[PDB]
RNA sequence: UAGGAUAGGGGCCUACCAUGGUGGUGACGGGUGACGGAGAAUUAGGGUUCGAUUCCGGAGAGGGAGCCUGAGAAACGGCUACCACAUCCAAGGAAGGCAGCAGGCGCGCAAAUUACCCAAUCCUGACACGGGGAGGUAGUGACAAUAAAUAACAAUACCGGGGUCUGGUAAUUGGAAUGAGUACAAUCUAAAUCCCUUAACGAGGAUCCAUUGGAGGGCAAGUCUGGUGCCAGCAGCCGCGGUAAUUCCAGCUCCAAUAGCGUAAUUUAAGUUGUUGCAGUUAAAAAGCUCGUAGUUGGACCUUGGGCCGCGACCCCGUUACUUUGAAGAAAUUAGAGUGCUCAAAGCAAGCCAUCGCUCUGGAUACAUUAGCAUGGGAUAACAUCAUAGGA
């Protein structure tokens, strides 16, 4: 409040490998380490729901 | 169940018994009027506060005076009480506690301080200052006039270092009006 | 009793419109006004 | 018939005390009345009392000095933790500067200045003051 | 219920772990082992609340699967595991050794330990019997069977266990004047002599214990835990060293160093 | 006189207990009865306008007082509810909701209007203040 | 008593046997708009009322009943059947259980989105990885709670008061100040959003316009003006209204609270339920009188003095209440220690000249009836005895 100043939280990592091991997914979308994959959760819960009624090598088809 | 619900609350204030009563209606508007108050709750607040505090303070008085809680609790008690500048040094018993009054408890607000300061003219020029955000306790710009002000912080009451008063730059109205000459 | 009556006299009242006044100020500034008018300055309203 | 007599040693007292009189005759006596009396005495509240033995329960003859505004018994012989005594001393006492408590306790019978002062309880047996 | 809960309402969490009202609506529910549930410290506390080195539930766990904390020797991978009383604690990558120690608030502590101190834990006996084939055993507080015991070892004893070869080095039979850390109720944490036993049939049995500068506390058995023989006891302390402080005397403390 | 034992703790209790029945406050609100009351212990409750009624103030008084009589919906039950604010019997029409509420005093008559401790408060959804302030309309 | 059954005790069940068991210290029955507790509101003390709801315990999954699997279920987002509803049908059948989340009818005085997400907390699986309407995020949300704008200053003019000095007033006159709002951006965030921060913009009748109730008394504020005229209406109560209405309908003015305020069970007020602490001659209230069981209440009496050392001590196989101390009595709530979330309601954090780190950082303590366990005390009191002591 007032400005001036500002606080936050930082990790530096030794070497690449550990940071894109340890480091939350969203973090390194954030630096550009990954990309966000644009999924809906209501819709993997449908579409599993749908596959789940069926049985065999045909649930990819359905 | 919601982690929100447990986070507590409660009343700072409660209203009067008697809401009609001349006298007590004359008392009230005199301290808002000698310490420009936004509403009689400022006030009732104070006396809530107030209120628990003599609370405390008597319920240690009906104790022995070597009854480990009281030499404890009026310790801390004492210690606030001179912390915030409503105890002298000769006041260092748990009886002067009892006479503190709410002009005490208003007189260290950081709008009745700021006046007495001589950075502002008025207790409402001090309160709308404060409101303004051109007051800082410390290097903290605190635009609550209700701020209670400790002793040790009491020095440090300036103008705001972004503010015109406290060598900042001009504000919107009067560089509106240069850009306008 | 007789119904046909009701809203008499409101309705037989003649209408007078409010005057549009200055607002007083709002908050502290009007606790600011009555102190100064009851403790710096015949009941209130006396009709003097 | 009798049931406290420590109740009407006590009126007694405060109605002869109210009355002026200063000597007035306790019947019958007891342990009870001598250990209050006795409590009494050491606070100054009475003068000279005497123990009158008539080979039955005896009488008591206490001296009065005016100093009495009050003395009577609560009954019953309610328990009083060391932490009530504040309370039935509110509810009691005059004021917290005067006036006594007196209870029945195993350590013995005595004021609820001197129970607080050995940190023991007991029963109250009445108030003087 | 039908059955077992899985789950630990934070509310209803142990008030040692000092777990804060609104981090979430979960605790974490210890898991079974050598610790009760009630008086233990899981991993992912100490990991996450206590040593900071993880942040996270899920970097708790990222920690743990790297194998790299190890509970009394072994390799925990558990987040829930109930490291408890007298545990150590080690983590052989950064050369740290703790062992799990009261302090007089009742609260566990990590206390840091040398590398040959971390290679002995002490533990309680809750009994000795015959087992099967009438081999004698003896059994801990915190969940260890030991065959063949000492003949004059008997239930309530403190016995040294070696971590490196898993046998009872050395012993200490529970008598009155042995330094003793009480490790339950309202007295968890303090250290004293054990003065006299009272026993009393039927019923627990009640233990007086005197600490160094005097003051005098009463415990059941079943929260004694002797820690030497004699004044001198066989693990390090904690900054405490076991002497309870009343809270004016925390207040003196706090006022000479803030003077300081 | 009273009992004072200190074993005589049950007949002081049981003595309480059934001279609490003498105190017309609590065997009000312990017999059961403000069930079967028209609100059945409800603040507030809606009804039907039956037909617009005048009832005659008390002796000292000289007033129509214009109340209105309404079927409750919850039980069914006809009550007669006061309509205040002079002119407020002609937002009241037959066969409109209202929702009425109490009187004030409890279930006990107010004032001069004998028999009624029931309020109109607000009509086809729309509050009598406002009609009567003209905040609002009454809805077609 | 002997079996059977059960994971195991047990009339849990069976066979035989006996006649018991509970009850004015209220059994049994009835009512509860009764889930219990932690707790909540109000409380000088004592107390009164509430406790569906996030923590603990219990119970149920339309109503009953019965089961399979399984370590664990008499499971219902498992099955079987009946009762009640009810869905699709090609009439042959088939499928059911939102008191999960959201949402919809209905009921009502009365209560939100058919949103996003596992990033946090944590749980679960073969599992570091999947999943989680647990849970979190946003939306609606004046339930409730916290802070806090709607102006400040100066000069003229007026009124003043104390010519001067100093005060209050003006849609006067002036420049200052600023956030409501808008918005670069950054920050926030799982992604967004809000907040905090911040360019540019953003006040004069600063229309960037505060309301809700009142003005006879209770009870603060008008015996101003117009209208109505026992009507209309107001009025919690007392009352007002019939032509001069301090009370109705309005205007003006004033008053209270104020971003809030009005209206329609419970606490206080209530010492009008009274244990503390009320009454009973005449206000309500001593049975017509006496006996009498239970209950309640019960006279006095028993090791005291004394000194010494030194407030302790010294010397000359009956109970219980009561009291003292100790251990327990979850957390949250309450009281309370510390701590400048800018204050505060909060939270359980944090602080340190700036530190590749440190302060073992902190994360106290008190309270907690009754009943239970243990320690000391024996004054008071209760019960049991208490001249075959026939004692040793
Ligand atoms: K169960
Ligand atoms: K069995
Ligand atoms: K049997
Ligand atoms: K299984
Ligand atoms: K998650
Ligand atoms: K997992
Ligand atoms: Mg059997
Ligand atoms: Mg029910
Ligand atoms: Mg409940
Ligand atoms: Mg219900
Ligand atoms: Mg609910
Ligand atoms: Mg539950
Ligand atoms: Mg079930
Ligand atoms: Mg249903
Ligand atoms: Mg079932
Ligand atoms: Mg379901
Ligand atoms: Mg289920
Ligand atoms: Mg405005
Ligand atoms: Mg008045
Ligand atoms: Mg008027
Ligand atoms: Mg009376
Ligand atoms: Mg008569
Ligand atoms: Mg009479
Ligand atoms: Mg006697």
């Amino acid at each position: 409040f007032g400005g001036g100043k500002s606080s936050g939280f930082g990790l530096i990592y030794d070497n690449l490998e550990s940071a894109k091991k340890f480091e939350p997914k969203y973090r390194l979308i954030r630096n550009g380490l990954a990309t966000k994959v644009e999924k809906s959760r209501k819709q993997i819960k449908e579409r599993k729901n749908r596959t789940k009624k069926i049985r065999g090598v045909k649930k990819t088809k359905a | 169940v919601h982690v929100n619900f447990y986070r507590n609350y409660g009343k700072t204030f409660k209203k009067p018994r008697r809401p009609y009563e001349k006298e007590r209606l004359d008392a009230e508007l005199k301290l808002v009027g000698e310490y420009g108050l936004r509403c009689k709750r400022e006030l009732w607040r104070v006396q809530y506060a107030l209120s628990r505090i003599r609370n405390a303070a008597r319920h240690l008085l009906t104790l022995d005076e070597k009854n480990p809680r009281r030499i404890f609790e009026g310790a801390a008690l004492l210690r606030r009480m001179n912390r915030y500048g409503l105890l002298a040094e000769g006041q260092d018993k748990l009886d002067y506690v009892l006479a503190l009054t709410a002009e005490n408890f208003l007189a260290r607000r950081l709008q009745t301080l700021v006046f007495k300061a001589g950075m502002a003219k008025s207790i409402h020029h001090a309160r709308v200052l404060i409101r303004q955000r051109h007051i800082r306790v410390g290097r903290q710009i605190v635009n609550v006039p209700s701020f209670m002000v400790r002793v040790e912080s009491e020095k440090h009451i300036d103008f705001s270092l972004t503010s015109p008063f406290g060598g900042g730059p001009a504000g919107r109205v009067k560089r509106k009006n240069q850009k306008k000459a | 009793g007789s119904l046909a009556r009701a809203g008499k006299v409101r309705g037989q009242t003649p209408k007078v419109a409010k005057q549009d006044k200055k607002k007083q100020p709002r908050g502290r500034a009007h606790k600011r006004i009555q102190y100064n008018r009851r403790f710096v300055t015949r009941g209130p309203n006396s009709s003097e | 018939v009798r049931v406290s007599v420590l109740n009407d040693a006590l009126k007694s007292m405060y109605n002869a005390e109210k009355r002026g009189k200063r000597q007035v005759m306790i019947r019958p006596s007891s342990k009870v009345i001598i250990k209050f009396l006795i409590v009494m005495q050491k606070h100054g509240y009475i003068g000279e009392f005497e123990y009158v033995d008539d080979h039955r329960s005896g009488k008591i003859v206490v001296e009065l000095n005016g100093r009495l505004n009050k003395c009577g018994v609560i009954s019953p012989r309610f328990d009083v933790g060391v932490k009530e005594i504040e309370g039935w001393t509110a509810r009691l006492l005059p004021s917290r500067q005067f006036g006594y408590i007196v209870l029945t306790t195993s350590a013995g019978i005595m004021d609820h200045e001197e129970a607080r002062r050995k940190n023991v309880g007991g029963k109250v047996l009445g108030f003087f003051y | 219920a039908r059955g077992l809960k899985k789950h630990l309402k934070r509310l209803n969490a142990p008030s040692h772990w000092m777990l804060d009202k609104l981090g979430g609506a979960f605790a974490p529910k210890p898991s079974s082992g050598p610790h009760k549930a009630r008086e233990c410290l899981p991993l992912i506390l100490i990991l996450r609340n206590r040593l900071k080195y993880a942040l996270t539930y899920r970097e708790v766990q990222s920690i743990l699967m790297q194998r790299h904390i190890m509970v009394d020797g072994k390799v925990r991978t558990d987040k829930t595991y109930p490291a408890g009383f007298m545990d150590i604690i080690s983590i052989p990558k950064t050369g740290e050794n703790y062992r799990l120690l009261y302090d007089t608030k009742g609260r566990f502590r990590l206390h840091s330990v040398r590398d040959e101190d971390a290679k002995f834990k002490l533990c309680k006996v809750r009994s000795v019997q015959f087992g099967q084939k009438g081999i004698p055993y003896l059994n801990t507080y915190d969940g260890r069977t030991i065959r063949y015991p000492d003949p004059l070892i008997k239930a309530n004893d403190t016995i040294k266990l070696d971590l490196e070869t898993n046998k009872i080095v050395d012993f200490i039979k529970f008598d009155v004047g042995n330094v003793v850390m009480v490790t339950g109720g309202r007295n968890t944490g303090r250290v004293g002599v054990i003065k006299n036993r009272e026993k009393h049939k039927g019923t627990f049995e009640t233990i007086h214990v005197e600490d160094a500068q005097g003051h005098q506390f009463a415990t059941r058995l079943g929260n004694v835990f002797t820690i030497g023989k004699g004044t001198k006891p066989w693990v390090s302390l904690p900054k405490g060293k076991g002497i309870k402080l009343t809270i004016i005397e925390e207040q003196r403390k706090r006022d000479a160093a803030a003077q300081a | 006189g009273k009992t004072r034992g200190m074993g005589a703790g049950r007949k002081l209790k049981t003595h309480r207990r059934n001279q609490r029945w003498a105190d017309k406050a609590y065997k009000k609100s312990h017999l059961g009865n403000e069930w079967k009351k028209p609100f059945a212990g409800s603040s507030h409750a809606k009804g039907i306008v039956l037909e617009k009624i005048g009832i005659e103030a008390k002796q000292p008084n000289s007033a129509i007082r214009k109340c209105a009589r309404v079927q409750l919906v919850k039980n069914g039950k006809k009550i007669a509810a006061f309509v205040p604010n002079d002119g407020c019997l002609n937002f009241i029409e037959e066969n409109d909701e209202v929702l009425i509420a109490g009187f004030g005093r409890k279930g006990h008559a107010v004032g001069d209007i004998p028999g009624v401790r029931f309020k109109v408060v607000k009509v086809s959804g729309v509050s009598l203040l406002a009609l009567f302030k003209e905040k609002k309309e009454k809805p077609r």
